[PDB]
């Protein structure tokens, strides 16, 4: 009940209720049946203040879900530019790979999130990391028609971090 | 040999000319014929163009197979109806020849991407012989009502193609193939065939219907069956897919299952509510077949079906036959129970046996069959442009 | 009787194709060696 | 919020299956079935079906990455709309007897929704389109019933207002949506759809006409009016384009100009030259609309609205030759516009509800929102 | 210059309206489905058949629509004036079908010069060619009294040789060894297959629309049906025969499969038997494929006649084969009318097509219609806004 209420508050962005559960003793690393903790749920919904507050209370930043997605993966797939920036500012691994081999750059590129793609490239995301299918962020954006993303990935090339 | 295909095409055409000279002599149904014509050549052919590197072969071999098929089916069906005597050609002969072409195209959908055009000519000849004999048996010996041909065309074509594809099994293709994949514009082109089949199916089920009440019911029942089938196929595609995304394979094919499953009961007094029930069940069954039975057939039973014709033509055709039996049970038709059941069983069994023999003939390495790596590729038989 | 005629036509076509292919294969096996 | 689309794996199937089950139950409880020209009568409804599924289905497929959704959602909308229109035209014009004429009229009612949906396609999901289909068919039937009660005309003959009703309904619904492109192969497929609409539009202008000479003259006028419009469109596209080139997108909408212009008055025009004059004037107004309307969301639906208004106006002008009837017909037109606007507003506020899980404004005009594509990360 | 195309079109349309007002007044529903099929053949079949060019699909289908929309009006006017001898006439379904036939002739001619002309040039070609075609078809039907119900000579041979004459006059030296934009693409070829299939399916309506109801119309439908069926087989066989390594050629499959429908036209309503129709279709497909492989390369390089769609191999040679087939059929006794009158129709059709095409091409050769450069040939961007994405 307490952990479920905390996760619901994290998903809804109710920072005050979530801060109360942690005072009362709800472990910050609790996750739902899908392996998503409070940081994942806040990153999905763009709740930057909740993300910052949870990072301050020592949540594990590189905790993966049952699909192997980190909080940066979820923020990139959801296109939350400010949450992506905040996660990277606190030391999120931009080159993390999920179970199927997806990187945050791949999730941002397949979803036509140009700002997230540009930010992840400027932070040293290696666009040569392929999935288990052999697909790159460039290859998925070509298939999905994401031309603004295809341009930025080719024009950046390897400016690195 | 590169000369096997032109030799067989020329020899078959000369045989067709001679048979027409030996057996053949010389307007309210012409628009319905043209609707069926569009279904045969635009519908199936562009429906099969979903493969990214097999569109040329899909549409062109569709045209070639159906063009040979209408002539050969004309000859065989006319000989059967005339008991070896000379016969005249009307609009009904052309419609029935197009129906024989439809059966062969349904079987082609099972072996698409793994067979040569020469194999397709051979399969056309043999399959039309078997189909015409079974259809004569159903229409004249059993005297069963199959005006939309859920049994004689759709179930027959599907299980004939499945038997052929089972005989022509390749071990290297059981796990998949890199060419066996759709493209974006390829699925856009497949939507053309889907839409034309959906639009013109009421004429398919009512072309040779008895004029009057039966022909009107065939049109109305087919229309509402397809209307219900579209909604149920859309609903079940989302339900079997992650996050409820639609699959173009389902919306291209399962949206047409209502036309197949209403064929036996098209002309019968099943009512527009009953036709919609049949269409909804057909759409659900077709979607479930694509998502769960096609992998089971490919991996376990070693039966690879390229276009999923078992889910559009086989299972809905069987459902249509069972619907005909049930409609006979509740007085919707004056035809016998046992004759509808015998028509279903004879169609399926004749399809399987003829497909076995035809596939055994097609397995001889004389027809230029593609290699495992070269399956689902136009370049084996076509000159392909450099750009898409 | 119509079945007999159809089987006869199939037999004629199959015999023609088989004889032509047999002649071609025999010529090929005599010529390559 | 999360730009990644919310899962509709429980919303869309339940919604569609419930709709189909309700339609089946209503057809059971209220509909009943029951000669020489059976095929001839079937041909008109078949032409309308081709123009709905293929014509309007592919006409809006010109989007670089929404062609799948355009075609398939148009098919779904037609399938739902014909059934619901059968039931509703049964309820508001009387048990419901299913004839080929009633199916033809239901197809026309569904085509109204299909025309309206072009203003909102690319910005809505399937559930919102279901709501739009239901409410728009209901609004059109209510409008026809109100006209039949007030002006004492036949309920079926009131379906002549469908061009202007569809145009203004679509404009209002698109105006209520949250605020936010072409490719060659989708443009060619859209040309296919536009060509089928243009070749069969003489069937749109005479499904409701019984007298054979009236249908003859209507098809004649529509055919010649459409012929002049194509020439005015392809020829005047260059003038109404900044780079002085012909626009495929403009042509796709403007070919139908003469057909829309003479739609309500085709059976009344006595000579082909007058139909050709109206087609030329419609083409010129289409050019002017293309050149002016973007200055003052979809430009093609705006010019279609202008063309429908012009068609009603020229009906008013021609009906006098063949002043109380002027006032009555102006009143009918204004009632049609008012009801279209109000029902479009109601539909727009209904579509804005959070429960429909509408695509994010950043995700408009994109098939990946609704369809399965390979090599994509799925879920969280 | 900048306004030549819209001004010419608006003047032509105003002229059409004035002529219709001066001369045109208002069995129909029985022949209407056949007219609908012919209309689909005109606007979808011919239009999408020529969309095989990778950078010319927009111009192909759109200029096909402009020419046919203009052609139906102008052909109605010209054919009605010729039939009524300058009197006011009433239009029926026959008038629409004949106008679409005239548009078909103009589109056949357009297939020869596709990618090398401007829309203004095609307006002028439509206007002049409809006059020439209608005068010849009146000579062949009313003075020679020949039987050409499927119009192998009056539409196909005439249109093909008219287009060949225009292409010869409009010859470009810098296009004899080819052009980068003259090439097909995969999806362009699929669109071309759309056009091919619609033409192939609806050709029986094309050949039976004007036929006498009863035995003649049914004979035309059956003959066209089986001739096209045989033509497909022979086109596929000879496409496999003539190409390298036996690969099929999409040009042959797109075009040579309609040669049977072209060639059976004169003999369509005659009692040649279905088997005779199949023999004509089998030869028509063979001749069309052989023309595409051998005749077109010679015509382009040795004769300086570049024909983009190969309309000589589909309409020209099979049209002459059909006229000759009609002459043999009268000799066999299949038809009424004389041998000499059928021969007169074939000679008149080519001679008129060549003379009218020469004068029309001389008019089109004037540097006033904004015709493209050798570099911009086969490119939509000269006249259309082309999307960046394919």
């Amino acid at each position: 009940d307490a952990a479920t209420s905390f996760l619901r508050a994290a998903r809804s962005g109710n920072l005050d209720k979530a801060l109360d559960h942690l005072r009362n003793g709800v472990d910050i690393n609790t996750c739902n049946q899908n392996g998503l903790n409070g940081l994942h749920l806040a990153s999905k919904e763009g709740h930057v203040k909740m993300v910052v507050e949870l990072l301050h209370k020592e949540i594990i930043l590189e905790t993966t879900t049952k699909k192997g997605n980190t909080a940066l993966h979820i923020a990139a797939l959801a296109g939350q530019d400010e949450v992506v920036r905040e996660l990277v500012n606190y030391g999120a691994n931009v080159n993390a790979q999920s179970q199927k081999g997806f990187t945050p750059l791949y999730m941002a590129a397949q979803e036509n999130h140009l700002e997230v793609v540009k930010f992840l490239l400027e932070n040293g995301a290696n666009q040569n990391v392929a999935t288990e299918d052999g697909f790159t962020p460039l290859a998925v954006a070509l298939q999905q028609g994401h031309e603004n993303v295809v341009a930025h990935l080719i024009n950046y090339g390897t400016k690195g971090k | 040999m590169r000369f096997t295909f032109p030799l067989m095409a020329i020899v078959l055409e000369i045989a067709m000319i001679v048979l027409f000279g030996l057996f053949v002599e010389y307007f309210e149904l012409y628009p319905l014929f043209q609707d069926v014509h569009v279904m045969i050549f635009v519908g199936f052919g562009f429906l099969m163009t979903f493969l990214k590197k097999y569109g040329f072969s899909s549409v062109g071999i569709n045209l070639l197979v159906a063009a040979l098929g209408l002539q050969w089916g004309t000859i065989v069906q006319g000989i059967l109806q005339s008991q070896g005597q000379k016969f005249n050609i009307g609009i009904k002969n052309m419609i029935n020849a197009d129906f024989s072409a439809a059966t062969v195209l349904i079987s082609f959908g099972a072996v698409l991407g793994k067979t040569s055009p020469t194999q397709m000519l051979i399969m056309t000849i043999l399959e039309i012989v078997f189909f015409a004999h079974n259809e004569y048996l159903v229409s004249e010996i059993f005297k069963a009502s199959d005006i939309g041909a859920s049994m004689t065309i759709h179930a027959f074509g599907a299980y004939f193609g499945l038997a052929v594809a089972g005989i022509l099994y390749r071990s290297g293709l059981r796990k998949g193939h890199e060419n066996e994949e759709s493209a974006y514009y390829s699925d856009l082109f497949a939507m053309i065939g889907t839409l034309f089949l959906w639009m013109f199916w009421p004429s398919f089920n009512s072309a040779i219907a008895e004029p009057g009440d039966k022909q009107c019911r065939a049109i109305v029942n087919t229309y509402f069956s397809l209307a219900a089938c579209v909604l149920t196929a859309f609903a079940f595609s989302s339900l079997v897919e992650h996050r409820g995304k639609l699959n173009m394979v389902h919306i291209q094919n399962a949206t047409l299952a209502g036309g197949v499953a209403v064929g036996t009961c098209a002309d019968m007094a099943i009512h527009p509510f009953g036709s919609m029930i049949i269409g909804s069940i057909a759409g659900m069954v077709s979607v479930l077949g694509y998502k769960f039975l096609t992998p089971l057939f490919t991996t376990k039973l070693r039966i690879h079906d390229t276009c999923g014709v078992h889910n559009l033509h086989g299972l809905p055709g069987v459902v249509g036959g069972l619907a005909g039996i049930v409609a006979v049970a509740m007085g919707a038709s004056n035809t016998s129970m046992a004759m509808q059941a015998a028509a279903l069983g004879s169609s399926i069994g004749t399809a399987v046996v003829g497909g076995l023999m035809t596939g055994l003939i097609l397995k001889l390495p004389l027809w230029g069959q593609p290699s495992d790596q070269n399956c689902y590729d136009d370049s084996v038989y076509w000159k392909v442009p450099k750009t898409r | 009787a119509p079945v007999v005629i159809i089987l006869i036509i199939l037999c004629v076509m199959a015999g023609i194709i088989g004889t032509i292919l047999l002649i071609s294969y025999s010529i090929r096996r005599l010529i390559k060696a | 919020s999360s730009k990644y689309p919310r899962s509709v794996r429980r919303c869309l199937p339940l919604w569609a299956l419930t709709l189909e089950a309700a339609l089946i139950l209503l057809f059971y409880f209220f509909t009943h079935y029951d000669q020489k020209g059976l095929v001839a009568s079937y041909q008109v409804g078949q032409d309308l079906t081709v123009m709905a599924a293929l014509g309007l289905g592919f006409l809006t497929s010109n989007f670089r990455r929404h062609s799948w959704s355009s075609v398939a959602f148009n098919l779904f909308m037609l399938a739902l709309g014909v059934q619901w229109a059968i039931l509703l035209d049964g309820f508001l014009s009387q048990k419901v007897v299913i004839t080929l004429f009633s199916i033809r009229l239901a197809t026309m009612s569904a085509m109204s929704v299909l025309i309206s949906a072009g203003a909102v396609l690319g910005k809505v999901n399937l559930a919102q389109l279901v709501v739009m289909v239901l409410v728009e068919v209901t609004a059109l039937g209510t409008l026809r019933m109100v006209i039949s009660n007030i002006f004492n005309t036949d309920y079926h003959m009131n379906l002549r207002h469908f061009y202007v009703f569809a145009a203004y309904f679509g404009l209002t619904v698109a105006w209520c949506l949250p605020k936010p492109q072409r490719a060659t192969i989708p443009s060619l497929s859209a040309m296919l759809g536009a060509l089928f609409l243009w070749m069969f539009w003489p069937s749109v202008n005479s499904p409701l006409l019984r007298s054979p000479i009236q249908r003859k003259n209507a098809m004649f006028n529509t055919y010649y009016a459409l012929a002049v419009s194509v020439v005015t469109a392809i020829s005047g596209s260059s003038l109404a384009h900044p780079q002085r080139k012909i626009s495929m997108t403009y042509v796709h909408s403007a070919v139908l100009a003469g057909g829309v212009a003479v739609g309500t008055s085709c059976h009344l025009i006595p000579s082909p030259w007058l139909a050709m004059v109206l087609g030329l004037v419609a083409g010129l107004i289409s050019i002017g609309g293309a050149k002016c309307l973007p200055v003052c969301i979809s430009v093609m639906h705006s010019i279609f609205s202008l063309l429908g208004l012009l068609g009603e106006i020229t009906y008013i002008v021609l009906l006098v030759l063949h002043g109380f009837q002027v006032l009555l017909s102006i009143g009918e037109l204004s009632l049609a516009i008012v009801i279209a606007l109000t029902s479009g507003l109601l539909t727009g506020l209904l579509l804005n509800l959070k429960i429909w899980k509408a695509p994010h404004v950043a995700k408009y005009f994109d098939d990946q929102v609704f369809w399965k594509f390979p090599h994509l990360a799925v879920g969280f």
